[PDB]
């Protein structure tokens, strides 16, 4: 023994501490962490009012999933300096308005939105950090995106596009140059979800998204992959 | 911080009683309870221990197999059931509190405490000095001698002092034999060696005034001091 | 007759040496990872356990042609026989149970039914694997207490080639019975990633393609495994055979899950595939 | 008219290297050339502190050298027992994303702060015997960077809105901001004396300010990435920067610049924290290559290597009596060295 | 605009020019003769016994 009574006493307090360590470790474990990420406006306000200081934690539950959401659009600082706190989210929704295409920045106004929101893409999907972290990508301003390619053309953001002016190849070219720019497509799927106002469906694209990435996962500790 | 106590009276030999510790005011559940005993004239005498989580339980001889200790966390309550009672349990049972961990100090809060009425190898600590006359603005050396000594291989000697002014409940002042205890003034002071150990107040004032106990934290059979008394 | 106990002991031998490599690979990768400081994942403790238990028994199943061919008069001994059944038994419950502790672990932490018995199983794998082994370790000791039943009718009778096929019969059934979990827990495994997989190509369109070359495999030796112990089971329960080579045909066949099971989960593991691949880059 | 501003600055920055080159006569590699070798330091882990589930981030010893404080991504601050690995306390952070943690000299607080932008005063002798929040010091606009204790009423905090603050507790409110960096703060240490403090910042600029008078009196710049770590020398005189450059360097106040780079050709990583040595003579930085480098202060050469770490090594402390190193790192486990 | 920042940067500037300065060599034979004073009350570079020693 050698252990005094209060030493015993303590060592008894530090495993009442193992315990309750283990049991919130094992309470987080189940529960999803994810990582919001946007451009400009973008639209993280409406895609965190459709699923109910430095970060703005939303937490919702669906389908006997607790969902954290981490906003860090207010850090207004070197991201490189503390997006590596975000390694091991689930996934990270990333948004990007599509009526962004026609609409330059207040200022270095030769630079496009949509060209910065790629940029971003580019930094974040190709970061050291998420290489094994998937991206919902969110792509909303819908409707707004249609109206405006009903009269605009494409090319003002694409000087490279061959096709019409409609909604649906408007729409693809977007989503494939988006894709496109992922570099690491050996290690990390890119989920793409036109924002819907309907319902709950734009949680379900995000709760079938991190199934996904929960059953990637469970392979990638099981081995298999 | 508050440790109300409930139950005790008038109860018939060999009867059974239940006595209800009701904390408030601080964690209970983090917080290892304890139970020590007071005859009408006599001094003070440990009965029981349960830990934080109800883990460890631990009883006196006088006291194992009659009773027993448990603890409802969610409702903040102690209970101490008794069986089997004789005329030897006749005291004042003391509620105490006591977290244990580095720097923590064990017994910081003893609660009132209930009279009990029955009708009709471990260490041992003495204090040879027990009634001792004192006047306002002296200093006294209250003294007390372990059976074995005190000091531990992890370099803390585990001797307790302890206040009684008359009619209220015991107050922790010394821990550790060096440490005075949060809400004590300074001019309490205690040194020893491991076998001997004397308790100083460079100043006395009115509010001194008690019976004084020093208790051993080596072997958990807890033992006291008979109790040096001061009187003006 | 002669023929065809040369060319079983051709197998005999392919087996043993094919179990020895693949089993002494995945100890070397594992304990290579282990005394590197390298990540110790669940299913590599799991593996390690699997291939020392096969290799243990691929040895024993050797040793034992070896003194059949080494010393015959041996063979008779009955005593040997007995212990050497009994040994024998054991250590293969052992490794047969922990092969579909294996298969819980895969089907616990992968599959994503909905079921809240499932859910339970699910985020206590390693309370489920663990007391698996415990609740079949009255079947262990139902099989150690059953054979030692008919050895000992056998003892008492001689006082033993149908003795041998009897027990035969019963620890080929008493390892069917594993074999038949694993087989339903990758069946619903299958089933649930089908059903994610129908789910997520209505919805958007998946993690089942990551992992889709070792289920070929895994699936083919299933049935190569479900076929010749369906074979082995007539051969020694109906069939005649004349009763002359069911010890060797016994011994082989009994072999062949340690060793061939042992190279499907080489193929099945990515840590041991990439090892593999860097071991055909050392010999090159 | 922005031209002759902008010329009066070069001029006075041409005038301030050419001191600096005046008061540069020798190096520090010249002086220490005949000087005793450190040897070959080699440390063993010898309490590896078990329970942390995300990345440690931050840590600060006691000054009993005995308590430990120490904070990760799992909202959890845990105060450790080194002598022998025993949590006291386990405090439940209101924000998981923690990257600072500091123990008061007295041992009665700790502090925590991270991406919430907000100081967690964290009081541990309470009569209830729980540990509370003390009081959450807010006004940064960007995120906490590094905490430290002048006292049971004062705190220094550095954030990455490129300003370090001085807080008092009490009250709560800004008693002093430290302004003049451009990039994001990202560590700072008290000098023994607690008058002076220095902080680097992502400008690869180290500043030197003055906590009563709150104007910095010299700025430091040799390196060419962001800072990361920063430590006084024992002395007060002295300090030494890691930054992501793979190399550290040694500044001293008097001279107002550098004394010594600490760089090899095979680090290439950055550094994540540097401690001194109780006597100054070893030099402890922790790089991004699952490493932690003793280095000798005054001869650029590796004592040693505190290899041991799965991950890299984002915290790293040495105790006040010199008796220990603590090298906490991203696998979420905490080793002492000695 | 940010002319006043440009006033408060030459201050600043002028400021740290005419601060008190001593030669290199004297601060490296300070932070030499400090290392050298305090050399044996450092365990990490002098390791202490193992009676000593508190994390044996
Ligand atoms: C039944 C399925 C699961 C596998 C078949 C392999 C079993 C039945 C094999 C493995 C080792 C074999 C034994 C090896 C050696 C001896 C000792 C000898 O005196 C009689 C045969 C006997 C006892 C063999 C009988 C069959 C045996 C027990
Ligand atoms: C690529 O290999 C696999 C992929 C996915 C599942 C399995 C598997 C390989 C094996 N196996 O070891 O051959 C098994 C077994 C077994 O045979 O132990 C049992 C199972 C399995 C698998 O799924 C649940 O039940």
């Amino acid at each position: 023994c050698t252990l005094s009574a209060e030493d015993k006493a303590a060592v008894e307090r530090s495993k009442m501490i193992d315990r309750n360590l283990r049991e919130d470790g094992e309470k987080a474990a189940r529960e999803v962490k994810l990582l919001l990420l946007g451009a400009g406006e973008s639209g993280k306000s409406t895609i965190v009012k459709q699923m109910k200081t430095g970060i703005v934690e939303t937490h919702f539950t669906f389908k006997d999933l607790h969902f954290k959401m981490f906003d860090v659009g207010a850090q207004r600082s070197e991201r490189k300096k503390w997006i590596h706190c975000f390694e091991g989210v689930t996934a990270i929704i990333f948004c990007v308005a599509l009526s962004d295409y026609d609409l330059v920045l207040a200022e270095d106004e030769e630079m496009n939105r949509m060209h910065e929101s790629m940029k971003l893409f580019d930094s974040i999907c190709n970061n050291k950090w998420f290489t094994d972290t998937s991206i919902i990508l969110f792509l909303n301003k819908k409707d707004l995106f249609e109206e405006k390619i009903k009269k605009s053309p494409l090319t003002i953001c694409y000087p490279e596009y061959a096709g019409s002016n409609t909604y649906e190849e408007a729409a693809a070219y977007i989503q494939c140059q988006f894709e496109d720019l992922n570099k690491r497509k050996d290690t990390k799927e890119i989920y793409t979800h036109f924002t819907c106002s309907t319902d709950t469906k734009n949680v379900q694209f995000v709760f079938d998204a991190v199934t996904d990435v929960i059953i990637k996962n469970n392979l990638k500790d099981c081995g298999l992959f | 911080v508050q440790l109300v106590e409930s139950g005790g009276g008038l109860v018939q030999p060999g009867g059974s009683r239940k006595l209800s510790c009701s904390a408030s005011g601080f964690a209970f559940s983090s917080f290892g309870m304890h139970w020590v005993r007071q005859a009408p004239e006599k001094g003070l005498e440990w009965v029981a221990y349960i830990s934080s989580g109800s883990g460890t339980i631990y009883y006196a001889d006088t006291v194992k197999g009659r009773f027993t200790i448990s603890r409802d966390d969610p409702k903040n309550t102690l209970f101490l059931q008794m069986t089997s009672l004789r005329s030897e349990d006749t005291a004042m049972y003391y509620c105490v509190r006591s977290i244990y961990y580095y720097g923590s100090s064990p017994f910081d809060f003893w609660g009132q405490g209930t009279t009990l009425t029955v009708s009709s190898s471990d260490i041992v600590m003495t204090q040879a000095t027990s009634s001792v006359p004192v006047t306002p603005g002296e200093s006294v050396s209250i003294s007390c001698r372990s059976s074995k000594s005190l000091l531990h291989s992890n370099g803390n000697t585990y001797l307790y002092w302890f206040l009684q002014r008359p009619g209220q409940s015991p107050q922790l002042l010394i821990y550790r034999m060096s440490n005075l205890a949060s809400g004590v003034p300074d001019r309490f002071s205690g040194s020893g060696s491991g076998t001997a150990f004397t308790l100083t107040i460079s100043r006395l004032e009115a509010e001194d005034v008690g019976v004084y106990y020093c208790m051993q934290h080596l072997e958990y059979p807890l033992t006291f001091g008979a109790g040096t008394k001061l009187e003006l | 007759g002669g023929v065809i106990k040369s060319i079983f002991t051709f197998v005999l031998i392919v087996e043993f040496i094919i179990g020895n490599l693949g089993n002494s690979f995945i100890a070397l990768v594992n304990c290579i990872d282990w005394v590197k400081g390298r990540k110790i994942s669940s299913v590599d403790r799991i593996l390690t356990a699997l291939a020392i238990s096969r290799i243990s028994l691929v040895w024993l199943i050797f040793g034992s042609w070896c003194v059949s061919v080494f010393f015959p008069a041996l063979f008779a001994t009955e005593k040997m026989f007995r212990m050497l059944t009994n040994i024998w038994t054991v250590i293969n419950h052992f490794s047969v149970w922990l092969a579909t502790g294996l298969g819980t672990f895969y089907f616990l932490k992968i599959a994503n039914f909905s079921n809240s018995i499932f859910l339970y199983l699910k985020w206590r794998v390693k309370k489920v694997v663990l007391v698996l082994l415990l609740v079949t370790s009255v079947f262990l000791f139902l099989n150690i207490a059953l054979i030692n039943i008919h050895i000992n009718a056998s003892i008492n009778g001689y006082r033993f080639t149908r003795f041998s096929s009897l027990i035969v019969l019963t620890s080929t059934v008493f390892i069917f019975i594993p074999f038949t979990l694993s087989l339903a827990m990758f069946l619903l495994l299958i089933f649930s990633m089908w059903k994610h997989r129908k789910k997520m190509q209505h919805t958007v369109k998946d993690a089942s393609t990551k992992a889709h070359r070792g289920v070929k495999s895994v699936i083919t030796f299933f049935l190569l495994y479900a076929i010749f112990s369906l074979s082995f089971f007539i051969s020694v329960w109906t069939s005649e055979r004349l009763e002359e080579n069911l010890i060797i045909l016994s011994q082989v066949m009994g072999m062949a899950y340690p060793s061939c099971h042992s190279c499907v989960l080489i193929l099945g593991n990515k840590k041991l595939r990439q090892a593999s691949l860097s071991v055909l880059l050392w010999l090159r | 008219e922005l031209d002759q501003l902008r010329q009066e600055a070069e001029q006075l920055k041409n005038q301030i290297r050419d001191a600096r080159k005046a008061c540069a006569d020798a190096t520090l590699s010249q002086i220490t050339n005949n000087i005793d070798p450190v040897g070959r330091i080699q440390m063993r882990t010898r309490r590896t502190l078990r329970g942390h589930l995300a990345k440690i981030y931050a840590m600060h010893w006691g000054t009993d050298s005995r308590l430990l404080v120490s904070a990760s991504q799992d909202g959890k601050l845990i105060i450790w027992d080194s002598y022998t690995t025993n949590k006291v306390h386990a405090i439940p952070l209101r924000s998981s994303w923690v990257m600072t943690c500091a123990y008061a000299p007295s041992g009665n607080y700790v502090a925590c702060g991270g991406l919430d932008n907000i100081c967690s005063i964290y009081n541990l002798k309470t009569r209830e015997g729980n540990v509370r929040v003390s009081r959450e010091l807010a006004g940064h606009t960007g995120y906490l960077s590094c905490c430290r204790f002048l006292d049971d009423n004062q705190i220094v905090t550095s954030s990455g809105d490129t300003t370090c603050a001085l807080w008092d507790i009490e009250t709560g409110q800004q008693t002093t901001t430290f302004t003049g960096h451009t990039g994001d703060v990202m560590s700072l240490s008290l000098a023994p004396d607690t008058r002076l403090f220095v902080s680097g910042a992502c400008d690869a600029s180290a500043k030197l300010w003055d906590v009563r008078e709150g104007m910095c009196r010299q700025t430091f710049t040799g390196h060419e990435s962001d800072i990361n770590a920063i430590c006084f020398f024992p002395n007060g005189n002295a300090f030494a920067t890691g930054s992501d450059d793979a190399t550290c360097r040694l500044f001293d106040l008097r001279a107002d610049q550098e004394l010594m780079t600490y760089s090899h050709d095979n680090i290439i990583c950055g550094i994540t924290s540097v401690s001194f040595s109780k006597s100054g003579r070893l030099l402890l930085a922790g790089y991004d290559d699952f490493n932690c480098n003793v280095w000798d202060a005054l001869k650029a050469d590796r004592a040693g290597v505190l290899a041991g770490h799965d991950n890299r090594v984002s915290c790293l402390g040495v105790t006040d009596d010199g008796m220990a190193v603590a090298t906490g790192s991203w696998d979420s486990f905490l080793k002492i060295w000695n | 605009a940010s002319i006043a920042q440009a006033r408060k940067l030459v201050e600043q500037l002028k400021m740290e020019a005419n601060i008190d300065r001593i030669k290199v060599s004297k601060a490296a034979a300070d932070l030499m003769a400090y290392c050298e004073a305090h050399a044996k009350e450092d365990p990490l570079l002098t390791p202490v016994p193992a009676s000593e020693n508190p994390f044996r």
